[PDB]
């Protein structure tokens, strides 16, 4: 009810601009992206990271990309400088730049990383602890009629859903408050679905969140459908 | 780019010179820091400690300077150089102090002041930060106003390049502490430093600091009253404050709720 104006604030101050692949880039394409971003996924999750690593990242390599043209042969030297610096922010023992680099089969070195974090933070202003989805989910989550058993199985689904939409172009648009909002609400949806006596913080959740947010429920709808069309294209995988 | 043109002085943190911020027109205050280039890059608990401070930029709280801009620069095999830009008040405290009307009061300027003053204070120890190094160097003031403290949580950045005791509380550095109460303590030498104009406890090594403080006062160990200069309650408070235990002292959110308004 009160420190959530000061995360919704940071959140917009930290915002990518939706148009930066038509304005600023030239060479990167959202398949791209992509490519990275699911990448950086794999990683996080080889070497075991702290969850919201990977969605600070691509937070970094989004912002980045709205500020600075990239050649499409660099873009896999940015994505790793964005989980360097995350790893930096958000775990206790950081991603080596060495290991980084070891999963590009060393098409990089320790120096050209250590090159981009510098470009990466000063491009940043050194404005580096961003407002992930997990902060809000986790806000959320803590007004919800819900016993913790529940609420680890909420987290964990959302939690999947939030590292899906990281991978795709939903996340440019969407601030991480809204990302967080429809994955808890596709998440408590499915979940009180297969259990209807259970979940029932499912009910009129949307609207509930919205008042969280301050927003309007039907962009919270909308953003929430693409979650879910989106995880229909998970599948494939 | 940023361009110089004055210098605030030579601070405990180095040199803080003045400039412009080109489009925007302000005055801008610079600060630098020099780290470690490791072979991990950036020095983690630069990063993280920074970014901890441009984070409470989005709080929006006005008694506190905002640090606006962060860039590092030097790149040489062994050091990196990070520029800080800061908001910049064009007078502190001390010569704000100095001005005033004699006898230098009212106490609705004090009063407000210390309010100001305690509020920026609070906010800062919320977001779990202790300033340590609180002087009226530090505290400035707007041509309005507005108290704005000043140079916080900068002590766990300037930890390699540094590698007064005026204000410094009991805790320091007769250990080392750095807890929270200690800025509490640095409120009540301040405290009075805005009636007397200057430091009651100042000069001197950890020795005799410590020791011109056990002579008002009174853990413990094995070497060597109120004198006030108008209230009461500032009395009642300021002691409260300059409690020597800082388990059993004041809080600056209790300290705001006192009947000292």
């Amino acid at each position: 009810d009160r420190v959530l104006r000061a995360m919704l604030k940071a959140e917009e101050t930290c915002a990518p601009s939706v148009s930066y692949f038509k304005c600023v880039q030239k060479e990167v394409l959202p398949s791209m992206r992509k490519i990275v971003a699911t990448w950086m996924l794999e990683v996080c999750e080889e070497q075991k990271c702290e969850e919201e690593v990977f969605p600070l990242a691509m937070n970094y390599l989004d912002r980045f990309l709205s500020l600075e043209p990239v050649k499409k042969s660099r873009l896999q030297l940015l994505g790793a400088t964005c989980m360097f610096v995350a790893s930096k922010m958000k775990e206790t023992i950081p991603l080596t730049a060495e290991k980084l680099c070891i999963y590009t089969d060393n098409s990089i070195r320790p120096e050209e990383l250590l090159q981009m974090e510098l470009l990466l933070v000063n491009k940043l202003k050194w404005n580096l602890a961003a407002m992930t989805p997990h902060d809000f989910i986790e806000h959320f989550l803590s007004k919800m009629p819900e016993a913790e058993e529940n609420k680890q199985i909420i987290r964990k689904h959302a939690q999947t859903f939030v590292a899906l939409c990281a991978t795709d172009v939903k996340f440019i648009s969407n601030p991480p408050s809204m990302v967080a909002a429809g994955s808890v609400v596709a998440a408590v949806q499915g979940l009180n679905l297969r259990s209807p006596n259970n979940f029932l913080s499912y009910y009129r959740l949307t609207r509930f969140l919205s008042r969280v947010i301050k927003c309007d429920p039907d962009c919270l709808r909308a953003c929430q459908e693409q979650i879910e069309a989106l995880l229909e294209s998970s599948l494939r995988q | 780019r940023y361009e110089p043109v004055a210098e605030i002085g030579v601070g405990a943190y180095g040199t803080v010179y003045k400039a412009r911020d080109p489009h925007s027109g302000h005055f801008v205050a610079l600060k630098s820091v020099r780290v470690p280039n490791g072979e991990e890059g950036l020095p983690i608990s630069t990063v993280r400690e920074v970014a901890l401070l441009r984070r409470l930029e989005a709080f929006e709280h006005p008694n506190v300077v905002r640090l606006m801009d962060v860039c590092a620069t030097s790149r040489t095999d062994r050091e990196i150089k990070v520029t800080l830009v800061f908001e910049h008040v064009d007078q502190d405290l001390r010569t704000y102090l100095d001005k005033a009307p004699p006898p230098g009061l009212p106490a609705e300027t004090i009063k407000d002041l210390m309010r100001q003053f305690l509020r920026g204070l609070d906010f800062l120890h919320a977001n779990c930060i202790v300033h340590r190094d609180l002087k009226p160097e530090n505290i400035l003031v707007t041509s309005g106003g507005t108290v704005k403290l000043a140079d916080f949580g900068l002590a766990r950045i300037y930890s390699y390049q540094m590698a007064t005791l005026w204000y410094r509380a009991p805790e320091v550095l007769l250990q080392s502490t750095y807890a929270t109460p200690v800025d509490m303590w640095s409120v009540g030498c301040i405290f009075a430093e805005m009636f007397r104009r200057k430091p009651l406890f100042c000069g001197n090594s950890e020795a005799d600091q410590l020791g011109k403080i056990f002579d008002l006062i009174g853990w413990p160990r094995d070497v060597s009253s109120v004198v006030p200069e108008m209230e009461e309650s500032g009395a009642q408070l300021l002691l409260e404050m300059l409690t020597f235990n800082p388990h059993k002292r004041i809080s600056a959110f209790r300290a705001l709720q006192h009947s000292y308004l």
